[PDB]
């Protein structure tokens, strides 16, 4: 809902003690990039976790390689860095037709 | 007044050891037994650098 | 637009001087592509996600 | 290790214990019966699986 912000003004949603289901969320997703830093991509919706913090933003697939922590570009410099000590995931999706 | 025994390069131990399965979201615990060895030693060399 | 210079004044208690930045733009493609950063935690809260 | 040859039934026992690997044979004393007595205790380092 609404305009997704940019990668440096990423919109934070913290989820705790609520039910989430990616199968009802990924069913409307034309996901292009599906990677997960320091954790598996497939079992992200499977296991139970204490907290899930999800920052969503507008991010093209043309700038995809700056998403990683090991990247030295602008995104890992000044825009958004993911957690080293916590499991992390980078998903770039496209709007379905 | 003794030279038959020698000293190691430097002391070393393990500060983190557990198992991860194929799903890679849940951690399987590891515990040492009475003067035993966890399998984390199996990949650690003779001395940690 | 691409590479817009943005500046602000910082108090000497926080460090002082002038804080400057450049905001680049990668233009809209034929369809919107959005990015999700996901971070799960196992000990911060109640295990009910 | 040595043993003699026969056409009489016999048994052999293997087990692991923290002191070592116990090997049991009745060929030493109970040739005509058969029940397991230790002859060997191998100095193993860990427990096999
Ligand atoms: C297979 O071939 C072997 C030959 O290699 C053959 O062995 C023979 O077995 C008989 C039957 O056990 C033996 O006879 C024994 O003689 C001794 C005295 O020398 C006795 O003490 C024995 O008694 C034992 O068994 C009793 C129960 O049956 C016990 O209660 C008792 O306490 C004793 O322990 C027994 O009478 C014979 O000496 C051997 N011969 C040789 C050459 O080894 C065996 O019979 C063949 N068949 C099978 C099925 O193994």
């Amino acid at each position: 809902s609404g305009t997704p912000p940019q990668v440096y003004n990423f919109k934070r949603l913290v989820f705790t003690n609520c039910n989430y289901n990616l199968t009802k969320l990924l069913s409307l997703f034309s996901v292009n990039d599906f990677t997960c830093s320091q954790i598996s991509p497939a079992a992200i919706a499977s296991n139970c976790y204490s907290s899930l913090i999800l920052d969503y933003f507008s991010y093209p697939l043309s700038m995809k390689s700056d998403l990683s922590v090991s990247s030295a570009g602008p995104i890992s410099q000044f825009n958004y860095k993911q957690s080293f000590s916590n499991p992390t995931c980078l998903i770039l999706a496209t709007v379905p037709h | 007044n003794l030279t038959t025994i020698t000293k190691p390069l430097k002391y070393s131990y393990i500060n983190k050891c557990s198992r991860l399965l194929s799903d890679d979201r849940t951690e399987v615990p590891q515990l040492v037994n009475a003067n035993q060895y966890s399998p984390c030693v199996s990949i650690v060399p003779s001395t940690v650098w | 637009e691409d590479g817009d210079y943005y500046r602000k004044q910082l108090s000497p208690l926080e460090g002082g001087g002038w804080l400057v930045a450049s905001g680049s733009t990668v233009a809209m493609t034929e369809q919107l592509q959005m990015g999700f950063g996901i971070t799960v935690q196992y000990g911060t809260d109640t295990n009910s996600v | 290790y040595n043993i003699t040859e026969d056409e009489i039934l016999e048994w052999f026992g293997i087990t692991q214990t923290a002191q070592g690997v116990h090997l049991f044979s009745s060929r030493y004393v109970d040739l005509y019966g058969g029940n397991m007595f230790q002859f060997a205790t191998l100095p193993v380092y860990d427990t096999i699986k």
